[PDB]
């Protein structure tokens, strides 16, 4: 498999670097060369990145999505130039349809605790607003650079609340995870708030295995925080079981506040599932 | 570990696109956030650098000082658009200690032996220095241009060396070392001029295993060049134990002019140190080279074997 | 060690033939001969019963129990017929003090599933009872002649509970249960009710295990009736956190009806337990 | 299952006890509370029992008849001092359905050769014995007097029997044997009948070992009795076959006399049986027979040769 990724990326420098040369030769026929070339990569790799998810192989699939992003730099880098917002709105398209997709994948890796999978998904999404933004300086909507600057600091708070666990102080995380709900409010995405949510229980299991009852209560706060603005029932579920098994918890400490504050917040999940 | 390296880095990588962003809208907020992240990262990566010297993975900390540098870019970046010279003054203090610290993980790599580890660390010098003078040309400290190009072209010329060492042409690695030393004593570290003479030290250690104990000691001639500014007891005392290891090979190879040299350079070190201990077996084993020139029946360098030996005595 | 329960029942075996043999040879000579021999090894027996809990083989214990209880048997039958209600005092508080131990014996082996040891305790129990009973008749105490009943009721009710929970039909599990709270009540013993409490979690557990949350209800509903009349706080503790493993299964079975039972459950725990 | 045996036996222990308690009491509501328990705790012993049938463990399923034996005893303790004839019934009829199911235990067994299960189930059969008796003495009924006695008589004699299947003293076994078909014909009772077939058949079959075809015809006397009372036909047919394999031993020791006479038991079982492929394989044996016993050229054993070869065709 690796050799069609690390060929996609000889292809992508090859029409990038024709289109640097076509500028100086002044021609458009070079322009419409290297944006088949690129094209011919685009949408095959799309599928293979598609398919990835059945496969499991999500490194493969990371790398494919990188292979996109960096694809969608060389075409923006002709598109900006060339004039055409057909071509700009497919390359917008795509790109918004790979972070999405990257969202989906470190929801995964997230639920199943492997943060090193959740990081690069992150590191993705991080880079992929560029092209987004560069594209948006030319288009001339603040509104796209809006949307990017916020695409990435949601997943930045994210990186920077996985440090704190990886360190282990769960109280320093929570505090992070209540700065990166506050970067998602800003951000307005749902599926960005879906990852936020499967931290948040991540770090609420995590809360709960270091036995510190009081602030998984706050990280599974912020879960709901999370649910409550974007609405998703069977993150509420977890929540809401999650929940109990922290008052379970809390009751094995004999703390009857806690125990009864997570039972009231159990509920409130329970309440907004509806 | 390696996970918190990886989410400083991205932090940075976060950081960097943040202010790519901003300065098209000119959103100071965003700028203030990146900022903060940048400061935070440096924090947190200074408290990494500390635990890892500890731990003993240089390679942790060599990475985490990349990140350094890479943050005090996004620092640099953010605060001459603001313009203000503090928020380019803490980011060059930070470098500074986030580069005198790397030299001393180099110093270690390069007296283990350790050449990879070597390299890598002069090369995050290199960068360090990249930012130091970057941030010097745009706030009219001249000096710091000096002491950034200094400390990179010293770390390039060490490296330079290490090839010429992997080579063979030990001389060839003498003559870059003697532009290293010219280039570092231009603004004078005494961290880096360790660092250089610890370089000069395992040109030496490697000699011994060559036998070109003439070229031995123009390495040696290098190594006390550097030392005499930075003054550290244990370089001057091993730099002395590498000379008589050169004196005691060259008496066998009958090279007692050599010898006689090792033993000029050998008081030029032992003499800024002072001990009475190396003193005296230095001049001990002179007396050994006299009597092998003796042997040799060789009378002007036995006369020379004299001059050095009681010299080296008369500092004691 | 196996030796000195062998010879201590050697003991009681030649004390109960000698006994025999005065009733037909009358001697009071031989009487209190017999008398002496038999408390010697009562309290003989004492020191090993004693010692067993903290050595741990609760089947050498419950051994050790038989062995006390056997005795009580001929130590009646001797003071009875020789007119000496002190020796029947001795024989009833060794029963009593014996009785007291082996609940506290089934009671752990009930937490350990290790329903050989308290089918073997219970059994122990009854024959116990026997004794007390041919001691009371002579007594003329109805008072503890209706408490054997009401004992051997309940071990029965529990002795047919923990079949139940071997069969695994936890539904006629709880309506034995709810037969077995009702004779512990009549029995009036605090440490009874435990015992049928510890059942009951155990009830619970199995219904938990095997996902059975509305009967796992109804059980916690028995088990908290039980604990309620004992006043234990660490049993009501134990409950509440069974309630709450039954909440938590009911949002994973996502039964809003069945959770809020659960609650209200483990908040009567609570509120008994103050 | 070991558990739930365990934990219905200590049930049927808790109503004895409460029994005995009731009774030196006086109280009926106790009586009544006891008589409940027990007759659920009987249905569900019941179904157990035949449940482990099912299963094939032989041995779980006596203990599970000891704890329907002990049950029924409990239930008689309680039914003859409560004074009813319908609670003295049930019981009775448990005490001989469990002994039904216990002796065809018993009978597979013994087939099978387990001497331990069959032990097992002998002693359960004399439990179950005592309770018919205790039952049977208060209801006042001579009837189920004489079934009881006759009932441990057969039983005794088979134990007696089976020690002598242990002892391998073969004249001992029929002199047994005979008066466990005494015992068996004045029961009338089918299953008694088919036990003591069975151990006939067992005797036989170690009586053929020893190579004794003597004592085997005579125990095979024995089982043609019991069996034309029965009607078992698979039990007339084992015992055909094996009278057919007894006379084949008594053609290969030159023993026609006893041949002749295994062949006369042979047909009389087959006329009650009227399996035609046996009807056919005996007469084609006893011509065999007859052929043999011609070879020895005994003119009156021959007589009777013919004689039973010949009715045993007029009935073919």
């Amino acid at each position: 498999p690796e050799l069609f990724l690390q060929d996609l990326r000889s292809l992508v420098e090859a029409a990038r670097i024709l289109a640097r040369l076509a500028r100086q030769r002044g021609d458009e026929h070079a322009l419409e060369r290297a944006a088949r070339w690129a094209e011919q990569a685009a949408r095959q790799a799309e599928r293979l990145a598609r398919q990835a998810r059945k496969e499991g192989n999500l490194e493969l699939a990371l790398k494919a999505l990188q292979i996109l992003v960096n694809a969608a730099y060389v075409l923006a880098e002709i598109a900006r130039d060339r004039g055409n917002e057909e071509l700009l709105e497919y390359a917008a398209r795509l790109a918004e349809e790979a972070a999405r997709q990257a969202i989906e994948i470190a929801a995964q890796a997230m639920e199943e605790g492997n943060f090193e999978l959740a990081l690069e998904a992150l590191e993705i999404i991080n880079e992929a607003a560029r092209v987004l933004a560069r594209i948006a300086h030319h288009r001339g909507n603040q509104e796209l650079l809006e949307k990017a600057a916020s695409l990435t600091h949601a997943s930045a708070a994210l990186s920077r609340a996985i440090a704190a666990i990886l360190e282990g102080d769960v109280e320093k995380a929570v505090r992070a995870a209540q700065e990166a709900v506050k970067a998602a409010k800003e951000a307005g995405d749902n599926d960005m708030l879906r990852a936020v949510a499967i931290a948040a229980l991540r770090i609420a299991k995590e809360a709960e295995k270091q036995g510190n009852v009081e602030v998984a209560v706050k990280a599974a706060r912020v879960a709901v925080e999370a649910a409550k603005q974007a609405g998703d029932n069977d993150v509420l579920k977890r929540v809401s079981e999650t929940l109990l098994s922290i008052a379970a918890e809390a009751t094995k400490q004999g703390n009857s506040e806690v125990m009864e504050k997570a039972i009231r917040v159990s509920e409130e999940a329970e309440k907004q599932a509806g | 570990p390696r996970l918190v390296l990886r989410a400083l880095e991205n932090m940075v990588r976060a950081a960097h696109t943040l202010a790519e962003i901003a300065r098209d809208n000119g959103n100071e907020e965003w700028l203030e956030r990146a900022a903060r992240l940048a400061e935070e990262v440096a924090r947190r990566a200074e408290r990494l650098a500390r635990e890892a010297r500890k731990e003993g993975n240089l390679e942790l900390a060599l990475k985490a000082l990349q990140i350094l540098v890479n943050a005090a870019y996004v620092l640099a970046e953010i605060a001459r658009d603001r313009g203000n010279e503090e928020e380019l003054e803490y980011a060059a203090r930070l470098a500074e200690e986030a580069a005198r610290q790397a030299i001393e993980i180099a110093a270690q790599a390069m007296e283990e032996g350790n050449l990879e580890l070597a390299l890598k660390a002069l090369q995050i010098i290199v960068n360090a220095a990249y930012v130091l003078a970057e941030i010097a040309r745009d706030r009219g400290n001249e000096e710091l241009l000096e002491k950034a190009a200094s400390l990179a072209e010293a770390a390039a010329a060490l490296a330079e060396a290490i090839a010429a060492i992997l080579e063979g042409d030990v001389e060839k690695a003498v003559r870059a070392a003697q532009e290293a030393v010219k280039a570092a004593k231009e603004a004078g570290d005494n961290d880096m001029l360790r660092a250089v003479a610890i370089a000069a030290l395992r040109i030496a250690k490697e000699a011994e295993k060559q036998g070109n104990v003439e070229v031995a000691v123009k390495a040696a001639r290098v190594a006390v060049e550097a030392a005499k500014q930075a003054g550290d007891n244990d370089v001057l005392r091993k730099v002395a134990e590498q000379a008589l290891r050169i004196a005691k090979e060259a008496e066998k190879q009958g090279n007692v002019e050599v010898a006689v040299k090792a033993a000029r350079v050998a008081v030029e070190a032992a003499k800024q140190a002072g001990d009475n201990d190396v003193l005296r077996k230095v001049a001990e084993q002179a007396l050994e080279i006299a009597k092998k020139a003796a042997e040799q029946g060789d009378v002007g360098v036995m006369q020379k074997a004299m001059d050095v030996a009681l010299r080296a005595a008369g500092q004691a | 060690p196996e030796l000195f329960l062998q010879d201590l029942r050697s003991l009681v075996e030649a004390a109960r033939i000698l006994a025999r043999l005065a009733r037909q040879r009358g001697d009071e000579h031989a009487l209190e001969r017999a008398a002496r021999w038999a408390e010697q090894a009562a309290r003989q027996a004492e020191r090993l019963a004693r010692q067993a809990r903290k050595e741990g083989n609760l089947e050498l214990a419950l051994k050790a129990l038989q062995i006390l209880v056997n005795a009580a048997y001929v130590l009646a039958e001797i003071a009875r017929d020789r007119g000496n209600e002190e020796l029947l005092e001795y024989a009833a508080r060794l029963a009593e003090e014996a009785a007291r131990q082996a609940i506290e014996i089934a009671a752990q082996a009930m937490e350990e599933g290790n329903f050989e040891l308290a089918l073997e305790a219970l059994e122990i129990i009854n024959e116990a009872a026997r004794v007390l009973a041919r001691i009371a008749h002579h007594r003329g105490n109805q008072e503890l002649l209706e408490k054997a009943a009401s004992l051997t009721h309940a071990s029965a009710a529990l002795s047919r509970a923990i079949a139940a929970i071997l069969e695994g039909d936890v539904e006629k599990a709880v309506r034995a249960a709810q037969e077995a709270v009702k004779a512990a009540k009549e029995a009036g013993d605090n440490d009874m009710l435990r015992a049928v409490a510890i059942a009951a979690l155990r009830i619970a557990k199995e219904a938990e295990k095997q996902g059975n949350v509305e009967v796992a209800v109804k059980a916690a509903r028995v088990a908290v009736e039980a604990a309620k009349q004992a006043g234990d706080n660490d049993v009501l503790r134990l409950v509440s956190e069974r309630a709450l493993s039954i909440a938590a299964s009911s949002v994973k079975q996502g039964n809003y009806e069945v959770k809020e039972k659960a609650i209200r459950v483990a908040k009567e725990a609570n509120k008994q337990a103050g």
